[PDB]
């Protein structure tokens, strides 16, 4: 069959529903002191990242927020190309989860909670950024629109409080649609426990769930609604981290091709994030059966799809900076191209839409040596991308007594490089605790290719 | 089964979160505390909508 | 606290039959990259007249008076205007 032809890419050798559950509940329930290696000294590596994390942000509430080197041109930095970026990575953590799931595509599956994981941690570490970029941090509750003795609210108007109201229903629907699909998936290794303490611990995590078909149609219609709304929502949380530079009135800001040149580089970056995550999880946990690598024919081409539109994206800017008469983006194109930080946008080129042009040909993208190589070219570059948007534009701008530099500090680096710390101390307690694979969906997935075999 | 009535759960509570979150704005630069900033009409018809959709995402998938 | 070691004192060269100008001197460059803190970025007009500053001469100004504006069209802005009264 042409349909039974695409689901055997997706598992390989005979497994039956015990035989995956065995393999996704064997990297959790393994218990610790006969936890295999690898796992340790990664949670006590992402601990000296989070010790590097809570302490460069220890210093930045104490002495200030402008021991980063943002200057008054550039006053975003790495406070912001890092937030866009992070925020970037999880977008495709949720095209994954939600945008998939409504094309009923079966090769989601095994990428599922690897990418509604990777979105939490990516927007828990990229939502801590708009909580302390800001000078005087403790007062970001006054961008919250509640009721006091002031007679104060928001102002609704700026691109950086729809930031508050994207990420914050970014951050709560993406551990509302992750705990969901936990919710049959802690039930099943509760089952396997064997041992009451942690059996009590995914018995209370998963509410009790027993199966049901008035609970598995009711799981579904509110699974594909979630995926159905959490599909406008990330086309519109990195459209309103889009919004953000495209609101302000720069030369290199103000284009009206950003919101969806923004989450096309989401579902660039983000892709990327998944294919340099997954990699490194079928040589350390043996998943060769289940993120078989027509997984990653199909990531790499999603990630191909994605990064030509910003492609696109960067040949449309250059065009109506120079479609536009303006002698502001006429300077735009000669700041890029030349001028002080014409090496970012040269190392973006090259980074993003010449070295991942190779995502054409099925020789980069089956290699995983090749396809690892891409992706992290992708990650280094997309923040070349946010660097060239925010940066270029801020600190070569409309008057030429106001030009800046923005040569980052150590507490830039240091709350950066921390920051993946805060990503995999939470990535590797995702891990452990948690299956990394959605057990029940590749179990029908399983069921799948057994009824279209027994269609012959 | 035949089916549940819980995605009108989810649309009556987006059209509370999408008509709540408007009606949040405009209350707020209207009625409760109108500010010349930036020039911009007191009714911002745009600018509201980016925020007043994230609240009709946000009651929508909590009824969810 | 405030002007103590910012600068090199000029004082320690006046020579008092020169006080103020000499001819006798030899720069002999001997370092490289000294922090210059200045506070301005670009000292040069990158073709941003008509937005920084209209410079003209007295002699096209007694011509014409208007000379330095652009009679241009009013611009339209879609977010209306406020009453200033």
């Amino acid at each position: 069959s042409a349909y039974g032809k695409m689901l055997e890419e997706l598992l390989g050798p005979k497994q039956t529903y015990e035989s995956v559950t065995r393999t996704i509940g064997d990297i959790v329930l393994t218990p610790i002191r006969k936890t295999p290696w690898g796992w340790p000294v990664g949670f006590v590596i992402a601990a000296l990242g989070l010790l590097m994390y809570l302490f460069s942000l220890a210093v930045l509430f104490t002495v200030g927020v402008g021991v980063w080197g943002i200057n008054i041109p550039v006053a975003w930095g790495f406070d912001i190309i890092n937030f866009v970026w992070w925020i970037g990575i999880g977008h495709a953590g949720t095209l994954i989860s939600a945008i998939l799931l409504l094309f009923r595509q079966d090769w989601r599956t095994s990428i599922n909670r690897a990418a509604e994981a990777m979105t939490i941690f990516a927007v828990a570490c990229a939502g801590i950024y708009p909580l302390v970029h800001t000078g005087r941090p403790w007062l970001d509750y006054w961008m919250l629109p509640y009721p006091g003795t002031l007679g104060m609210w928001p102002q609704f108007r700026s691109a950086l409080e729809w930031d508050v109201f994207a990420i914050s229903t970014y951050a709560t629907v993406s551990i509302l649609f992750w705990y969901l699909g936990l919710i049959p998936d802690l039930a099943s290794l509760r089952d396997r426990a064997t041992n009451i303490w942690v059996k009590r611990f995914y018995g209370f995590l998963a509410l009790g769930w027993r199966g049901g078909a008035r609970d598995w149609n009711r799981y579904e219609v509110a699974s594909l609604i979630l995926a159905g709304l959490s599909t406008p929502l990330v086309l519109s949380v990195h459209s309103i981290i889009s919004l953000d530079f495209a609101i302000s009135q720069l030369p290199g800001w103000h284009v009206t091709v950003f919101p969806p040149y923004f989450v096309a580089g989401a579902v660039y970056c983000g892709f990327a994030m998944v294919i340099l995550l997954l990699v490194p999880l079928r040589r350390w946990y043996k998943l060769h059966d289940l993120i078989t690598i027509k997984h990653f024919d199909l990531m790499g081409k999603v990630m191909l799809a994605s990064g030509l539109v910003v492609a696109y994206g960067y040949f449309a800017e250059i065009f109506y900076a120079w479609y536009s008469a303006n002698i502001y983006e006429y300077f735009l194109i000669t700041n890029r191209t030349m001028g002080p930080y014409a090496w970012s946008y040269w190392a973006l080129i090259v980074l993003n839409v010449a070295i991942p042009q190779l995502l054409w040909f099925k020789r980069f993208r089956v290699s995983l040596p090749w396809l690892f190589f891409i992706s992290i070219c992708i990650n280094i570059g997309m923040w070349f991308e946010r660097w060239v948007i925010i940066v270029l534009s801020l600190h070569r701008d409309f008057l030429p007594s106001s030009w800046g530099y923005y040569t980052p500090s150590v507490w830039d680096i240091s709350l950066y490089a921390g920051s993946f710390g805060w990503f995999f101390f939470l990535f590797f307690l995702f891990i452990r605790l948690l299956p990394a694979i959605s057990i029940f969906e590749v179990r029908d997935l399983v069921h799948k290719t057994e009824t279209e075999k027994a269609l012959a | 089964y035949r089916g549940t009535r819980l995605p009108w759960v989810i649309f009556g509570a987006g059209l509370l979160g999408a008509s709540g979150m408007f009606a949040l704005q405009t209350w707020i630069n209207l009625v409760e505390y109108p500010l010349n900033i930036g020039g911009r009409p007191l009714f911002s018809w745009p600018a509201f909508i980016p925020a007043t959709f994230e609240g009709m995402v946000l009651l929508s998938a909590f009824a969810a | 606290r405030v002007g103590n070691n910012v600068g090199f004192n000029a004082y320690r060269l006046r020579t008092s039959a020169t006080p103020w100008f000499g001819v006798g001197l030899e720069v002999a460059k001997v370092g490289e990259n000294y922090k210059l803190a200045s506070t301005q970025g670009h000292f040069l007009m990158e073709g941003r007249k008509k937005d920084l500053v209209r410079y003209g001469t007295l002699a096209e100004y007694v011509e014409d008076e208007k000379f330095l504006q652009v009679e241009k069209e009013e611009p339209i802005s879609l977010i209306g205007e406020y009453e200033y009264n």
